[PDB]
């Protein structure tokens, strides 16, 4: 098999770029194959964006050929999306993926959002009288609540957008023999590096 | 561009159904198709190829045919990894190009929400504001109406409403409310009132707590 | 595959 994964930053402002890598284990990207990105827009769309071969000969969508560019590194074995002169338009989750027989590698994704907005650290508060924890005011998009350690198995509800920043909560559903036993959320946001703690 | 026309958009089968999944493009793709699959957790994964073509560790369940414009995703007696959104796509003419998506969801019996009423936190109020949240957990089908009344009037502004995705676990749906005010405006009232309509329960569920 | 028997590769990607 193939494994492919995408790294990269999760914020580009308007009229930069947005560059990706994707390192491949498992096997050269000089032996066989086509090497793409495809995205896929906020409301489930997917577009191909191009490709670049095991020969190195590159082939790109119409639609975004004079912005775009699909390089690689063999020593390394990645190969690297560039997108020039973005708009909010290209926010989008990028995927970095094998075109052989058919499309049978994919990379886990990363999402990028495109936008003039600041980046801005989350400010949890605590969900008590069921129960939950709600986390807002952050950006961009990056978070992830683990309740117990990962013992609770629980509700995660996707983020909205209020006031050009991300607002999202969690819920956790324990047998009233507890919370009696404690109760714990803890929230992570990689963008920060903050992991907010919080904490009845 | 090659335009694709996946069919239905949405599927609310059970397990054991076997279902069909369509496409149409709008010119002759000489079986140039491949079909995909993404899970709850985004991930995606190639599972045929020129049309009928089974990827590696691909179980015989997907089957594919086809020719021309007019082709087809098979999956007989589906097991609860099936339940997913997939994908056609052409790679006959560049640029490649892709059906809208079909996603899978689990049919269930009908199912009241379970309504959950929280306060805003100390900690909020100290930097000005005051979120009222309300969890509607559990509930099927998805389709769930949530009132907010502040001393019995209705209150439409302000509120944040999200949904989850189909629960992995029991089929189901959870909704979160958030009713966001000032803490100036919080302070002048005393009753908090979450209401879940419902196609199940005739009254609504009504959850709320006085600021006394 | 497709029409015929023939199946290709370009740029590593096999098509009917």
């Amino acid at each position: 098999d193939v494994q492919l994964q995408e790294s990269g930053p999760s914020l580009v402002k308007p009229s930069q770029s947005l560059s990706l890598t994707c390192t491949v284990t498992g096997y050269s990207i000089t032996s066989d194959f086509a090497w793409n990105w495809i995205r896929q827009f906020p409301g489930n769309k997917l577009e191909w964006m191009g490709y670049i071969s095991y020969s190195g000969n590159t082939r790109y969508n119409p639609s975004l050929k004079s912005r775009i560019s699909i390089t690689r590194d063999t020593s390394s074995n990645q190969f690297f999306l560039q997108l020039n002169s973005v708009t909010i338009e290209d926010t989008a989750t990028y995927y970095c993926v094998t075109a052989g027989r058919g499309f049978p590698y994919w990379g886990q994704g990363t999402l990028v959002t495109v936008s003039a907005a600041k980046t801005t650290p989350p400010s949890v508060y605590p969900l008590a009288p069921t129960l939950g924890c709600l986390v807002k005011g952050y950006f961009p998009e990056s978070v992830t609540v683990t309740a117990n350690s990962g013992s609770l198995s629980v509700h995660t509800f996707p983020a909205l957008l209020q006031s050009d920043l991300y607002t999202m909560s969690s819920s956790v559903t324990v047998p009233s023999s507890t919370w009696s036993e404690t109760v714990t959320c803890s929230v992570a946001h990689p963008a920060s590096s903050t992991t907010v703690d919080k904490k009845a | 561009d090659i335009l694709m026309t996946q069919s239905p958009s949405s599927m609310s089968v059970s397990l054991g159904d076997t279902v069909s999944i369509t496409c149409h493009s709008s010119q002759d793709i000489n079986s140039n198709i491949g079909w995909l699959q993404q899970k709850p957790g985004k991930s995606f994964k190639g599972l045929i190829y020129h049309g009928t073509n089974l990827d590696d560790e691909v179980p015989s369940r997907f089957s594919g045919s086809g020719s021309g414009a007019d082709y087809s995703l098979t999956i007989s007696s589906l097991e609860s990894e099936d339940f997913a959104d997939y994908y056609c796509v052409q790679y006959a003419q560049f640029p490649w190009t892709f059906g809208g998506g079909t996603k899978l969801e689990i049919k269930r019996a009908d199912a009241a929400p379970t309504v959950s009423i929280f306060p805003p936190s100390s900690e909020q109020l100290t930097s000005g504001g005051a979120s009222v949240v309300c969890f509607l957990n559990n509930f099927y089908p998805k389709d769930i109406n949530v009132k907010w009344k502040i001393d019995g009037s209705e209150r439409q502004n302000g509120v944040l409403n999200s949904w989850t995705d189909q629960d992995s676990k029991d089929s189901t749906y959870s909704m979160s409310s958030t009713l966001t005010l000032t803490k100036d405006e919080y302070e002048r009232h005393n009753s908090y009132t979450c209401e879940a309509t419902h196609k199940t329960s005739t009254s609504p569920i009504v959850k709320s707590f006085n600021r006394n | 595959c497709g029409a015929d028997s023939y199946e290709m590769e370009e740029d590593g990607v096999r098509k009917c």
